[PDB]
């Protein structure tokens, strides 16, 4: 995924 | 006759007489921050702020707490962002975030404006807030990473986004979370953070003690095995890899 802490 | 306190996880809270049904419903209710000091006191409905006025609290005298009011009319409201609006009120700081942080140049090469501690502060301490725009995964795995800079997952179905032109303070500064820099040897984490303000969001907390005007980092947490990630960081991975 293309975002932070997932 | 008795007032309640109802506490988040994350250690804000609720808090005054409740009505008749047990609600948070009232003229005198309020939201009090995590340092258990700033407060947002005014008109509630079953726990949403309708109107909060800056507060400090003051003491409490046999668990009720007393408010002092803040001059300067600063009032606030529940306002939960969309997939298209990021705030009512994007020029309004959160008041609990404006005495903790500040942006400036980051200490780190080339990485643009970071977040700093505006004063010391001890371990497991609430620094700032990420709010920003409510979008799915789907739009945000499928644009480019150029597009991806501000995008914090939030839970399963949705991701926190600031784009621009919100990512520059001039037009967006209600909330400062999307300029903490990344560090693979970070002082803050990201936690989940229910705001009376943003609603459920997520935070930016300590993980130690803080100095005055130390920069605050946290683990971006790309996948590094799907590294999905931008440039950069690929980068910086790979050093830090070494170092290890
Ligand atoms: N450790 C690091 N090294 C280099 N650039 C970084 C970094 N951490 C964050 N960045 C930069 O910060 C962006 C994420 S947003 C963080 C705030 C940003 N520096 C700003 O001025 O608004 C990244 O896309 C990258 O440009």
């Amino acid at each position: 995924s293309k975002s932070k802490d997932r | 006759h008795g007032v309640c306190w109802i506490y988040y996880p994350d250690g804000g809270s609720l808090v005054g007489e409740v009505n008749e049904d047990g609600e948070m419903t009232g003229e005198k209710i309020a939201y009090v921050y995590p340092d258990e000091r700033t407060a947002l006191y005014g008109k509630f409905i079953d726990g949403e702020m309708i109107e909060g006025k800056l507060a400090t609290l003051m003491s409490t005298e046999e668990g009720r707490p007393h408010f002092e009011l803040m001059p300067g009319n600063s009032v606030y409201h529940f306002d939960k962002s969309t997939s298209s609006c990021i705030s009512t009120n994007a020029l309004l700081p959160d008041p609990y975030e404006s005495e903790r942080v500040y942006v400036a140049e980051s200490l780190i090469s080339s990485a643009g404006e970071g977040l700093f501690s505006k004063v010391a502060v001890g371990p497991n301490t609430v620094m700032s807030f990420y709010n920003g725009v409510r979008i799915t995964h789907q739009e945000v795995d499928s644009r480019d990473w150029a597009l991806n800079g501000n995008t914090l997952s939030l839970d399963e179905e949705t991701v926190i986004d600031v784009p621009e032109p919100y990512n520059h303070v001039s037009k967006y500064c209600a909330s400062l979370g999307h300029k903490a820099n990344h560090s693979f040897t970070p002082n803050c984490i990201f936690d989940m953070f229910v705001h009376p303000r943003f609603g459920p969001i997520k935070c930016i907390r300590t993980l130690r003690a803080v100095e005055a005007d130390e920069e605050l980092t946290v683990a971006y947490g790309y996948d590094h095995s799907p590294p999905e990630a931008p440039e950069w960081y690929q980068v910086e991975l790979k050093a830090f890899q070494a170092t290890q």
